[PDB]
This record gives structure tokens, C-alpha cells and sequence, in this order.
């Protein structure tokens, strides 16, 4: 079972800005820890399968049937990231490391252009 | 105080054989449970396509599948004669049809080699008949297995039927009911489905059939219903 | 290394009639699951609007809607003689009493025009009367159906019980237990409610009964047990 | 067109008494579900903690529960003959094994003052012996309890068995199948949680055995398997 | 000016027996007040779970409950003949049907034994055949209590009737009014709820009753209506 | 089947307030959207019924016993607005006609005098 | 400069029978177009639920669909002989098996009534009896239909056949492909989806068939193939 | 049945603070109430057990196999207290009065150094 | 100053036999120390599920544990005659009972095949008639190993025992008591967790056993009591 990884640099200067002016305007203080769990949930949402996905049997009888014609392109998923800045780190097989990479990318956008979307 | 009606001479005739039956052919009976979802979705898919030529049931499907069931296993497709064993190679099977002057047994023929259309035509031309009491005597007089159904009314989960003195096999199916069944939901986790399933109990002779080819028995019919598609093959 | 005990002089009298009724009476089986929950309520509001006069069981509800279930499908109150077929037209129910020196049938009679409170006070005093070895061969005679209950043992789901020789029907009751059902949540989804339910059994002689008859029989039955209010009606 | 085979000289030993069972001894079937979460739990624990000496199966410990539920209810251990009861004091086991040239019953014998190891190792041998077609006449020939297990094939739920001759008692084992239970969280709510089940199905004769005196043995089996620390006691 | 009309031969007949009736019979009367909005959502209960076989109504329940308060208080039941007391064990209810020709007197036997669906048949046959001038003259003959009903026209509140000849007792109905009452809100205070009422007033003979066994027969028939599950026992 | 509309004029100049001010001491920034649905749940809690509302068979078993002898008069809903201002419209049947007003000046009043009830 | 080979006697014996069919039936031609993704999905559905017991393709697909377009169409399933028409009531299909030794026409009986199984196991059988050359002669005599498929070599689009001397229809079956073809998005607009589409020819004799006859079985199988599920009827 | 009651003290300074400063730069404004239910929902997480604790049949199964070696010293509760200040008191019997208490003061400790923690 | 009581009868009868063993058989020890946490969560698991039937203790276990080690190893089981190695098959089990007339020595037979409950019944009715002085001889004479028990008292933390005259062992059992062990704490560290011990000690004759074979002894009885499930096999 051959295994890859996968890697992204990071800034968390914009995160830190929004905890110390959310401490000094109303007194909440929370760690970065919340930060990195809520960009999780968020990029776990709309990430691409493998190119070597097999069907099952439910989704092949009702495709056979035209119930679901239209198919799917799209598969939440669970992961966990590795810590680390100035970075980012996955391991996972060969055949998911491209899925991967989507959630890299997406948390890596996520918390450089939209840090205040994890705030309530 | 009380009431007395004479007993009618077509009462003793089946009388004499349902107590010819049970003391010649000892019992044994099977249960198991099928889920009927992806054949409901079959049967609507089917029956919405068409202009008005046919309308199914799931007793057809039933049928079938067990002709399947009984090709491939022979032992059941058999019979005990006075001293040699009876083994066919075509599948008959015997519906029952209720009607106020009693039950009635309409035989179809040559079920592994035809469709569904076709068995539906039969068994509904046949019920007819049977009911408007013009049935010749030669279409119901021999088979290879029985099948009872009564769906029609929802408080039967599960029953018990007799076996035919000829015969060493037959099938009663109830009617359908929910359950609670485990889902592996796509985000990591388990998760409560409503399931709709039937009980269906095979009773079997015990000089003909033995446990282990009735268990396959039930087994390639269970594969047969929750796979429809296989139907086909 | 074993031991002897020399047979009973009622064990055979007992022993040939069971022996008597296989052999004389063809029998098939009909099961049915009740849900009890609103019957349970029923009995929880009827047992403390009282002060000590009376207490209430499920087998008093039950041999009631045995009685209208009977009434309204008249061919299961009947009974099989030499050469005639015997209907009748009052309904009697026979109950079933285990003692040391083996079981007992006490008889309740006039069940359809009556109520709770008598059934309950007779099932009663006979129960004491055989336990106390009191009792006259007239009061466990004959009846039209015959009822079992063993819900006393919470490990006894459901099973089967044999025919008396007269009669042409019994039923047995098994033990409550709880299952998953699917509720329409009011917020427009479905969700899981955890129902209490028996399951029952009921055997039948098919040269007096036919299938049909029996499946409606369990469905007036059902009927009368889910909505208990028509137990008045 | 058919085909016909010559009935063998074996089948008509076995139909002979297997005809003579129905109409020599009466019958009616009690029913169980046992949950055997634990009992897996337990196997698991017990078959990691071994370097190869042994390797267990559901079957024993049914096999010892039996054996104890027989010694507190010592009524089922018993049989019919001529013109008196015999009543026993060690429990014999009759197991049954099927080979294509039909079904076969090895004997345990001494269960009751025995462990899983010895019953798997007595099984197992047998077993083979018996596949291999070199089986002693006196190893399969008296025994006080038959038991039947088709836990191999998933499509049998339940089902039924005829009784041996001179025995008073048969049980039959299905497979597998998950339900729905509640469970009381920590939180203070009730939740949904899926156990594993098996329905059990025991036939007994109604000359030897009462409905009370079964319903007693289903619930010491019962009692003995849901626990399982107490096969020890 | 003004006319004359010749008297009818009918109404000689009951000018002599209403004479005879109060100077053979003193009178006194008791008069109570009943809640029936449960009564109704079981109405409405029950005659939407049909399909059409019945239709129930206010008089059923109240005869059957006047029914089970005879058979708690009996000296009500019973009859004053020319030198000794009757005292009888079945209630027979008189209704009264108004016709243009008259008021007729139609007769229900076994109320004690019987169902809402009986009586509502019986009541409605014989209303029918009333209406029609057919009834037979056994058919309208004696009882043991009477009752009107005057719900139909909501001007009247409460009203007197006289008593029947051979008979000790009369109970009169009339139309539903709301009246307000006192409900403890769960906040702690007191605020006002609507209740829907009727005024029943019962005339009782003082030669075969007295106050305290009319008042506790008006306390029986109260209970039981308030609780209408009590209907059952 | 007849059916029949009902209409409300609004007015967002709060929302757009609050909005901006969000923006400008913390960073947060969230479209009307979320505000407009979450008013929907804070509403579909408390309409009345119709006045032709037929009860169940349980129900009506449970009042004839006494265990809920106090009714209701209140039942929730999934209702759905349409877009626009200067309006809000909504189309239903006659019957419950009545129970979506209650809906619309519910909201009304919440998004005129609670829009701060809608954050976080 | 060249090279001489002498003509084979086998050669001859096919020259003069195609040069006798050309000048005996006129030849007229019909294509069209079928969608085969649904089919593919069925088959990859069907043939990963199996153990190894079998393994499908395409063209079992399509000679059972040729067999029901037969059987709605009999006017093709005829055959012309000296001075009458011969009609049939059982579909022979012939297919082409080449070889470097020739070209064989193995055959197929009673497809109508048959399976997907059956078919394959029987077409796989006698090809490998034809490379093996040990064919008897009656397995390649006579049919109604010939089927020839050309789909290993993704080169051929579309091609004609030549029809057998005593048949009146034969079909081809080309290579698959990839085609655009419009999806209505459910925003509201239009877009480019890729469908794989075979092309299908079949050339008729027009003594025995029309072309409006031609037409509808092109239809029937179309609607067969295009709905696969179709396939069971 | 012997029963006891737990007092302790209590200064809501603070959370009043946080509520007008949160009302000056936002809008929001909130009750008290919702920050006393937020600070008993944190505090029913980690509390003792009675030293008088019997457990059940599946727990001494468990331990007798071999899966949870390791027992457990913490259970949730479902605790509501009582009204006042300048006390907060409940009633309890005499086992648990002891676990009754660590939630008095884990919630005397929230509500004075965390009350920024009960927003959002 | 002094006192003297004169010898008793019985003082000289034990006393020359101990005298006799010491002479007779070379004695060496060997210890071990064993954990009983798991043992103790068990017997407080098996000690509350019952109503009152039986009640369970260390010794018991012990002896159970004894039994299969012996059957492991059978070499202890054993015993030295004149001239003659005696090896038995059955496990006899002596146990010490103080009273103040003397030390007794009843005595429990067929423990292998046994179950908890009846050895514990055994050793109180032997302990009872033993403390009540009416013992018939032949329950107390041979056995085949002895095991002794002191942890009434908190202050034997270990001690010694004689072998009886015709035993090969003995085995001793003290008190239990705390210490600290070792735990791999899952954050990657060492910490302290106080378990509970306790200290057996076996003495052993070196005719008939060798030290190899007393450690290997040794071993099997604590792999049985550290892992208490084991118990069942």
C-alpha cells in the first residue's frame, strides 16, 4: 500500500487581528484551536472523488431504473490536518492524495480571505 | 340453544383429504424476511412506462423467482410416488383463488421459460374463470409446488398452509410492515432507516426435502427478491 | 443410571385425547402483532377511578373482543359432528388454569352481553374454585374457542397451542415487548417512537375454517385491540 | 416428460419413522429471541487469549446452557415408553450433522460436569467421523434433548423440526439478524441502539411437557444466555 | 262563533289512563345537571372510524347508562301488582316516538347485555315501522322505566312527564346549554372555562321508592356519564 | 381548489445598519439571507389554527381519558417567503389564508424592531 | 509476375449459394441508432453480484430482445417456401462465428423462453465446438434470424450483411461510439452531455416483409433495448 | 429521606457590563437568563460521582473482559438552580449533596473570570 | 507453681501422625502471588443477579482453578503406595474446617465435572454437620491434594502447611493486601496504580513430584485465577 503527502505553507496574522480586536470590544477570547476545527467543517463540504471510484448497488439499480440520472461528482469526507506554519501537512494513499489537496487549497483560502466567517 | 346445518358433499371430499394429508406426510416449516423496496421501485418503474397493455403485481414476481429458486435446486421439484421418487424438470405452480362456494387451485405452465406479461394474463384469466365456475377439471389437477398469498388484508404478518397430497412443498406469503434497519450514513456514522418487509413461511416434507435443501431453498429466493434485477438472469 | 415413574391415571386420559385430536383435526397456524399502548392507558384511567370494587387484565379485554370478533364472523363459532355441522349463536370462552396436578379449563359464558367486571369476578372465583380442587365436571365442559396467556413469563414471545376435540379454534397470547415504528414529527419529518406490542397466534381446523375466513377473523380482531373504544361499540 | 428414481432402501427407514413421530406424539412449538451481544463479546475475549490450542463456537455454549437449564427444569429430561415414565439424571445431547448421504446425529455425552474445550474437541471429532463414513451404531443412538442449528445459511430467521422418537423435546437455532432497542443515555433521554438477535424455536410433546413447564425452560435458557458469566455458576 | 270537533275514539283511551295514573300514583321528582363534552368527543371518535355500518347518538349512551344504574340500584326496577311487590332481573327501556296519528310506546329488550349498534338498530327499526303503522301489539306492552327526549328543539331547558300505569319511574331529557365554571390555571389563579350541559329531571312513585334511593340512583347514572369509559364494565 | 394571496410592504435599512457596523469593528461581513431565514425560524414557533381543523384518533382518545384535558391552540409550520421591498408575498388556500398573516406581521414586527435578535 | 492457388472444393460450396441468394431475394436495408448506457450500467450491475458462476455481454442482450421484437412482429419469423408461406411460433437465432477455416453458423433454440445464462453458456459452448471442429450437422441447418456483430474492431461504424438462403431477415451490429446530445439543466437552460450510441442495420427481403413491417420491429426493438428493464415482460 | 442544601454567594457585575457594551457597538441585547442557562450547560460536564456508587451489570462485564481496564471517575448531570443574589442554592439529598457542590462553584468561577465565554 | 492436664485420647492420635509425615515425606515450598481485582468484579457480578438461591466466595473459585491445574498436570494428582505408583483420574478436593473440639477434614468429590453452586453447597452442609459433631468416617478418609484458607484474619500474610499421609501436596492461602504496580498512562508516561494481591504457597513431596513439575503447576493456577473467564473451558 504505497502512501503520499501533501503540503501548503500558511499565515495566521489575520486570525490573531481578529482575536485581539474581538478582546478589546466586548472581552471574548478564544484560541486559534476553534479557528482551525470550524475551517475544517467548512472545507469538508464539496471535495472531488477519485477517478478510480466503484459504484455500488443501490446507486447502479436506481441509475438502471431514472430516478438519479443525473450523477454525483461530489463526497464529503473527514479529515484532520497536521499542525504547523513558517506548514500544513496530509499523509493519505495515492489514490485520494489528489482529494486531498482540494481541502488544502480551500482551508487555505478560507482562513487568508475569509477569517471573520469563523466568528458565531 | 343452537343451530344445525347438513355438511355439503363437496365439505367431505376435501375433508378426507386435508386429514389424508397430515397423516401421510409429516411437516416441517422455514421462516425468513425480505425486503421489498427496490422490487416496489421495479414495479413502479415498470408499470408507469406502459400505455395501458399490462399491470403487475408482486405475485408474479414471486412466481418467477421461485421457478428460479426451483431450477436451481431440483430436490423440491419432486414428488413420492407409491415406491419410486417423481423428479420433473418444468415448473408448475398451483395459485389459490378464494371464492364463496370455497378455495380453488388455477394452475400456470412452462413459468422458467416466460415473462411477466404473460403469467399476469394467465392467472387473471384463470381467477375469472374460477370465479364465474366454469373451470374444466384438467386445469387443476397436478403441480410441482403451491403458492398462498394474503396481502389483501393487513392483519396477517405470518401463517401456516397445508401441503397438497401430490405434492412436497408449499409457500404463504404475508403482508408487508416496517422496520428499523442500521445506515451507514456518508459523514462517518450509524443512522435509523425505515425498511418494508414481508415474512414468508415454507412448509416442507421431511421424506422428500431435508433442512439443509430447504434453507438453500429460502436462500437462493431471498437472493433472487432483494437483487430484482437478477431476475433476468 | 436413570429412574422410573409409573404414568398417571389422567396422564392417559389426557394423553389419548391429545393423541385423539392430531389425528382427527388438520390444523394451520395465522399470527398477528397488537400494539397495546392505548389499551395499557385505557386500563391505567378504568383501574384508579375506582375505590377497591374491581381490577381490570388485558385477557378480560381481550376475551371481549374475542367475543365480537366471533360475532361478527359466525363460521369460526361452529363445531364438527358425526354427520352435521353445528352453528351457534352465544359465544363461550374456555380459559386455560395450570395447577400442580396439571392444567384446567374454567368457562365463562354470555361474554357478548357483558361486562368487564363480571368477566373479571367469574375468571376469578373459578380460578380459586380449581387451584382449591372444588370444582363440578359440568362448569368444564364445552365451549365454541379456547384462549392461552403466558405473558406472566417475559421470555415466551409467541408459540403454539393444540385444539380441543370439539371445538374448531384456539388462540394464544404471548408476552410484550418493544419495537421501533416511524412518527410524523409535526416539524414535517420522520422520526423513531418506540412502540410495545404482542404478538399472537391463532390455530384453526380447515375442514370448518378456511383462510380467508380466519385472516378476517385476526383482522376484526386487530381492529377491536388498536382502537379500544369500540370495545363498547 | 419427467424423470423417475428408485426410492432407496435408507429413505424408507427414515420415512417410516419420521411418519410414525407425527402420529405417535402431539406437538406444539414455543418461541424465544435472545440477544448475544455479550455471548460474542465473550467468545472473542476467550479465542485471543489462546496460542492454538482450541477455537469456539456459538453451539457449545448453547449446548451447556441447555445442559443447565435441563438440570433446574428436570421435567423436559425425561421420555415416554410403554406403560411408564422415565425420568433421567445425566443430560446426553443429540447433535445433528448433514452429509450428502443424508443428515446424521453424533452424541455428547456428560455436559452437564463438562467444559466448552472437551464439548468442541467431542463435536468436532465426531463430526469428521461422521463425514468420513466410519461411525460406530451405538454412538448415534439414545439421547434425552436434539438440538439443530442453521446459523450458516443468513436466510433462515426461524424454523421448525419434527421430534425423535423416543425423545420428548427438540430445539432449533436460526441466524443472526439486527433490531432496533431503546437505551437510556447518560443525558437523560432515550435513544436508539442496534443489538444483534437470534429467534429460537422449541418443539415439545404435550404428554410428557405442559405449556408452563416449556415456558419455565425457555426462560432458565433464556436467563442463562443473555448473562453469560453465569454458564460458570 | 266557533267549532266544534267530535272527540276520537283514541283519545278516550288515553284521557282514562292518564286520569288513572295520577290519582293511583303519587309523585316526586328530582332534578340533576351533567357534563357531556366528553361524551361527545367520543361520539366523535367513534362515528369517524366507521365506514358506514352505524351512526351513534346521545340516547344510546344514555340508555345503556340508565341500564347499568338499574342493575346497581334494583328497587327501582321492580312494579307495584294488587297485593305484592315485583321485582325483576333484565331492564326493558320504553322509548317514545311522536306521530301526527300519536305517541307510540316502543320497547328494548336486553339493554344490559347489549351494544351501542344493537340498540341504535333496534331503536330506529321500530321507529320505522312506528312511523308507518305496522307494530305489532305484544311489541308495545310493558317495561320497567321510560324515557323522553326532547334535544331536537333547543327552547326547551327542562319539562315534566308522567308516569306509565304499571311502571315506578320516568327520566326526562332536554337541549344542551354552556354555562361557565371555574378552572385552575397552572399560573396559580382561577379563570373562567365554557362547559356544555344538560338538565335531567327522573319522577319517581313513592310507594316503591323513596328520596334516598332516587337520589342515589340520579348519583349512579351521573358517575357513569361524567366517565363515559365506565360504560365498558 | 381556491386560493388566495396575502402581502406585506418592509423595509431592510437596519439590517443594512447592522450589517455594516458588524463590518467595520470585527470583520464579519454575511449577506441578508441568513438574516431573512433566520427571522423565518424564530417565526414558524407560534400560529394559530384554522378554524375548520379536524383532530386525530389519538388526539380525541386522549381527551376522553384525561391525560391532555387542556388543548392546544398553537402549531408550527414551514412556510416560505418571496423576495422583494418597496413587497413581501406569499400565496396559500383560503383556509389557512388566516394562519400565514400571522407569519407575515410576526416577521414584520421582528425585522423592524429585533434585527439585532438575528445575529449569532 | 503473379501466383496461381487452386480454388478449394469448400469454396464453391459457399460461391454458388451467395450468388443463388442475391438473384433469388431482393434486398432492401434499415438502420438506426441505440443508446446502450443504461444496458452497460445493468450489465456491470449484474455481473459483480455473482461468485464466478457466469459472465454476460452484449449481444445475449440483444438476442433475447430480438426474440420479444419477434414475438411482437411474427410477419418476420416466416420463411418462404416453394408455393406457400411458412409461420413459425419458435424464435432460432443464428450467429456467425468465424474461424480460419471458415465461417460456421452455430445456433440457439427457444431464446423465448429462456435466460441471459442459458444463452451465453450455449453460445460459449458450441464456438468452442466450432474452433474444435467437431460440429454435427444439424446444429448449423436452419434458423429464422441471423445475427452478426462486428463490435471488437472500433473501425467498423456501420456495414451490411447478406441474408441466408431460406431466411428473411438478418441484422448487424456495428462498433460503439460517443455523440453530443442536449440536456435541459434544471436552471433553466440548455447543455452538452455525451451519450455512447451504437448503430444497428438490418437488411430484409421484401416478398416476405414491407417496409412499414421493417419499421415497427426496428421500433420494438429500439423501445426494448433503449429500456432495458423492459427486458423481463 | 434525609435531604440538604448547598448556598454560595454571587456578584453579576460583569456579565451586566459585557451586555451594555455588546448593546452599544452592535445592537444585540439579551437577558440574563440565557448567560445563567450558558453557564450551567458548560458546568454539567465534568462533576465527581457519590462515594456510594453501585454499578450495573454491563459495567462489571466489561471490566471482568478487558475493554475498559480503566474506569471512569465523571458523569454528566442535569442540575437547575435556584434564583438570587446579594444566594444561589439548591436542595439535594445527602450523597450527591457533595457533587451538587462542585457545580456551584464551577459555575461561580465561569460567570466571574468567563462570562465573555457565554456569547455566541 | 504450674499446672498439669492430663494427654487426651485424641491429642496422641494426631499427634503420632504428624509425626509420621515428617519423617516419611521430604518437604519443599514453593510461592506465588496472585491478582484478584478481576475475580472480585466477577463474584460481585454473579452475587447480585440472584434472588437469594446461593451466594459465592474465593475459596470456591480456588477450588475450581485447583481442579483443572490438576487435570493440566496430572503428576500431582498422584500417590505413593508400598510399592507402587497410584495416578488417578478423578479430582478430590480436602478441605480444613476449625472447630473446638479439633481440626476435621471434609471433603468434596467429582469437582472437575462441577459447577460453582454445588461446591458451595457442599462445603456449608459438610461444614455444618462437621461443626455439629455427627460425620460419619468414610466422609472424611482420602483425597488426593488439601488447600487451606486463612484470610478471616488481616495479619497472616503467609504461612506453612503439613502434607496429610497418603497426599502428595497442600496448598496454603493467606490474606490479600495492597501494592503499588506499574500503569503505561496513554499521555506517554509511568504512574502509580495500587492493585490487590495475594500470597499461595504449595508444599510438595519430592518422591513423587519435581520442582520443574510444581512450577508449571504453579503456572496453570495462576493463569486460570488472574484470568477469570477461563474458568469455562
Amino acid at each position: 500500500p504505497p502512501v503520499a503527502v501533501v503540503t501548503a505553507p500558511i499565515s495566521l496574522s489575520a486570525a490573531i487581528d481578529v482575536q485581539n480586536k474581538l478582546h478589546k470590544t466586548i472581552g471574548v477570547f478564544l484560541p486559534l484551536s476553534t479557528f482551525i476545527t470550524r475551517a475544517t467543517e467548512i472545507a469538508n463540504q464539496k471535495l472531488p472523488l477519485p477517478a478510480n471510484y466503484q459504484p455500488t448497488a443501490d446507486e447502479l439499480f436506481n441509475q438502471v431504473l431514472g430516478l438519479d440520472k443525473v450523477t454525483r461528482k461530489e463526497s464529503r469526507g473527514s479529515y484532520t490536518p497536521t499542525f504547523g506554519s513558517f506548514v500544513f501537512s496530509l499523509q493519505v494513499p495515492k489514490s485520494e492524495e489528489k482529494r486531498a489537496q482540494a481541502f488544502l487549497q480551500k482551508m487555505k483560502l478560507v482562513l487568508e480571505q475569509e477569517p471573520d466567517k469563523l466568528v458565531r | 340453544a343452537y343451530t344445525d346445518v347438513p355438511i355439503s358433499g363437496m365439505r367431505k371430499t376435501i375433508a378426507a383429504r386435508l386429514k389424508e394429508s397430515v397423516t401421510e406426510n409429516p411437516h416441517f416449516f422455514v421462516s425468513t424476511n425480505l425486503s421489498v423496496s427496490k422490487l416496489l421501485k421495479l414495479r413502479q418503474a415498470l408499470n408507469s412506462s406502459a400505455d395501458g397493455r399490462y399491470k403487475l403485481s408482486v405475485n408474479d414476481f414471486l412466481i418467477k423467482a421461485m421457478g428460479i429458486a426451483s431450477k436451481r435446486v431440483p430436490t423440491v421439484n419432486s414428488s413420492w410416488r407409491d415406491g419410486v421418487i417423481r423428479q420433473f424438470e418444468t415448473v408448475d405452480v398451483s395459485v389459490a383463488v378464494a371464492t364463496p362456494n370455497g378455495l380453488i387451485t388455477p394452475i400456470v405452465k412452462g413459468v422458467e421459460g416466460k415473462g411477466l406479461e404473460s403469467i399476469s394474463a394467465a392467472v387473471k384469466e384463470l381467477a375469472k374463470k374460477a370465479r364465474d365456475g366454469k373451470l374444466k377439471p384438467e386445469e387443476y389437477q397436478g403441480g410441482s409446488i403451491s403458492i398462498s398469498n394474503m396481502g389483501m388484508n393487513p392483519a396477517v404478518q405470518s401463517f401456516t398452509a397445508i401441503i397438497n397430497p401430490p405434492q412436497a412443498a408449499i409457500l404463504a406469503v404475508g403482508a408487508p410492515q416496517k422496520v428499523a434497519v442500521p445506515v451507514e450514513n456518508e459523514d462517518g456514522t450509524t443512522g435509523v432507516s425505515w425498511d418494508e418487509q414481508i415474512i414468508v413461511t415454507a412448509s416442507f416434507d421431511h421424506k422428500v426435502v431435508d433442512g439443509a435443501v430447504g434453507a438453500e431453498w429460502i436462500r437462493e429466493l431471498k437472493k433472487v427478491i432483494e437483487n430484482p434485477l437478477e431476475l433476468l438472469l
